[PDB]
């Protein structure tokens, strides 16, 4: 630029921290999605020997998505929510890099390890995971921050290191235009499928209910094969677990946009034998346990009758032996493998 | 609503409530070319530029305020020499808009708004048309974000003001005048020096004095450093004396020619 000060431009150029100079991450790509690219990284100017995560954001410039992610992570600080450590802006290629502490594990990979093995574990690990998840979402909700995309894959867990066995919530769905769902269906609340125009705290809590069922059974509770928000098969699967909701169960269901569609497609008679009690009984979970009664409150059909994260944390489940621990693994050896390195091509 | 209750652990509070003497020391660079009166006249002018940009684009007041603060924070650190503030002003509106979630400003709409606003509402200060293309805004955006240390969530006095007037029960009587007085505080450094809620109490105090409402016991029922509130009241009252004695339209051509200018390369 001619009308930008040359001395100001070269001084800032002399002083700028460039990501390629500071970290080693070549050939250490560990994630690739809509979000862009994620690399496991070590620091070159070696003050510490910690592993870090480097997110290069999809596209260029400052997207509204990128902007809200930066704006919010810049303020949010809590042990159960992933921390932004630094932000590198690369002017030449117009790419944005974010620095986080590295989490070796997550619930997708962890639960898939139990699925694999058991097909051929520490007490309070399920309880601890649930508590720390509820603590993390509570922090966000209290700051009027919704997640909007909560699933096992974005519930990370720290490997060996000083924060051993701590949950780190990540990939918060920052930027949905007009806070709208309409602009895997397994974790989505029945209101979303019936056409709800906006995301809510209650929608986040349903997803936690689904993750809790999944930690207990090693099975996605609303598993379902494979536009507008109405999805027939996903509703059928919910009704196979929960049963079909009565008027007394969900008074405002009439107010949903896809209620006429539901009535047209579904009959109460079909699901008369079904209930969460029987589903959990079939997956070897006791219905008179405090574990079950909390799950039942998280997976309530009517969103206004779903308990808050605050009250879930207050459940006497978390006062029953075994207690939650800060280290989910409770000092026991981590049997889960380290992450796998991906390619550029 | 995002981060509403977190001011006391926020990046605004911990990095962007500055010391007055520190602020005045970094300003002395630009006071080699401008007087203290002329520099303030500059600030008042560009606050009106950003308001005008916001109104054209149909942004709500809070988004405009955030863009206003982005501007102030930038020039609290760096010279007017650094980047042309004709370019910075729409860049701040543009970055601030992206912090919001309801609707997006496009590129051609921003450059259209910058062009049209300066030609129709500010041709007393600018003979030639807005010369910058979109990629200039985009280059400038990166510098803005970096040099604000990625601090994008700004707290403003409007939210506490709404809370206070409803506490009194004088929304019809006081709110429009007090909200207007809050708008005027952005013609000053107040947002760099005091938490938002203190600015709002001061603005509501002045609205009471102008409308002759007695809230001596309501204000007494608060727990707050009243010396600091009076400090802010004095700044508001001094601003209205400048306003009186400042003809923005007659003066800004001459002042904008005094502004130190970006050095180009060889
Ligand atoms: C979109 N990514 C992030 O926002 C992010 C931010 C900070 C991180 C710190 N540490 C680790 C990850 C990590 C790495 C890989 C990986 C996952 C997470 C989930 S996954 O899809 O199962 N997979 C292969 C991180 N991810």
């Amino acid at each position: 630029d001619d009308k930008m000060d040359y001395d100001f431009k070269v001084k800032l150029s002399s002083e700028r921290e460039r990501v390629e100079d500071l970290f080693e991450y070549e050939g250490c790509k560990v994630g690739r999605g809509t979000y862009g690219h994620v690399y496991k990284a070590k620091r070159k100017d070696g003050k510490d020997d910690k592993d870090y995560a480097l997110k290069q954001i999809e596209g260029t410039g400052i997207s509204m998505s990128a902007c809200r992610e930066i704006a919010l992570l810049r303020e949010l600080k809590h042990p159960n929510v992933i921390s932004l450590q630094k932000v590198f802006l690369s002017h030449a290629d117009r790419k944005v890099w974010l620095l986080f502490d590295y989490a070796e594990h997550d619930l997708w990979h962890i639960i898939k390890f139990h699925r694999a093995s058991k097909a051929n574990l520490p007490r309070g690990m399920v309880k601890s995971l649930l508590y720390q998840i509820l603590d993390g979402i509570h922090y966000l909700h209290a700051n009027w921050v919704l997640h909007r995309d909560l699933k096992p894959a974005n519930i990370l867990v720290m490997g060996e290191g000083p924060e051993r066995g701590r949950v780190k919530i990540a990939d918060m769905g920052f930027a949905r235009l007009f806070n709208s769902p309409l602009k895997t269906f397994w974790y989505r609340a029945p209101e979303l499928l019936l056409g709800a125009r906006h995301y809510t705290k209650a929608i986040d809590i349903w997803a936690i209910g689904c993750i809790f069922a999944e930690l207990l059974t090693s099975e996605p509770i609303f598993h379902c094969r494979q536009s507008n928000p109405y999805h027939h098969d996903q509703l059928d699967r919910i009704f196979n677990v929960m049963g079909f909701p009565a008027d007394k169960d969900w008074e405002d269901i009439k107010k949903m946009p896809e209620h006429s569609t539901l009535m047209k497609d579904f009959r109460r008679n079909t699901y008369t034998n079904c209930s969460l009690i029987k589903y959990m009984e079939k997956h070897k979970v006791k219905p008179d346990s405090k574990a079950f009664h909390l799950l039942q409150k998280l997976l309530t059909m009517d969103p206004i009758k779903r308990i808050t994260s605050e009250q879930a944390m207050q459940d006497p489940y978390f006062l029953e032996d075994p207690l939650p621990t800060s280290d989910v693994f409770a000092g026991c050896q981590i049997p889960y493998p380290k992450r796998e390195f991906l390619t550029e091509e | 609503k995002a981060m509403a209750g977190n001011f006391w652990q926020s990046s605004h509070y911990l990095q962007w409530i500055l010391d007055k003497q520190d602020l005045l020391k970094e300003r002395q660079k630009d006071l080699k070319f401008l007087s203290e009166e002329e520099y303030w006249k500059l600030q008042i002018f560009f606050t009106n530029v950003i308001q005008a940009l916001g109104e054209h684009l149909k942004l709500r007041q809070q988004v405009i305020a955030t863009a206003t603060v982005y501007f102030k924070r930038f020039y609290a650190r760096y010279s007017l020499k650094s980047i042309d503030p004709v370019l910075m002003a729409p860049t701040c509106v543009f970055l601030a808009s992206k912090v919001e979630e309801f609707g997006v400003v496009s590129n051609t709409r921003l450059i259209a708004a910058a062009t049209s606003v300066l030609k129709t509402r500010f041709s007393y200060a600018f003979p030639k048309e807005f010369p910058y293309r979109m990629n200039h805004i985009l280059e400038c955006e990166f510098y803005l974000l970096e040099l604000m240390d990625c601090c994008l969530i700004v707290y403003h006095p409007y939210r506490p003001l709404l809370q206070y007037v409803q506490d009194m029960g004088q929304e019809d009587m006081l709110l429009p005048l007090a909200w207007r007085i809050v708008n005027d505080t952005y013609r000053t450094d107040l947002c760099l020096l005091y938490p938002p809620f203190m600015i709002a109490l001061a603005c509501l105090h002045v609205a009471c004095v102008v409308q002759q409402k007695d809230a001596r016991q309501w204000f007494a029922e608060l727990s707050v450093d009243m010396e600091k509130i009076l400090e802010i009241i004095r700044v508001i009252l001094k601003l209205y004396e400048q306003w009186k004695n400042f003809d923005e339209r007659k003066e800004m051509a001459t002042i904008l020619s005094k502004m130190p200018k970006p050095k180009p390369p060889p």
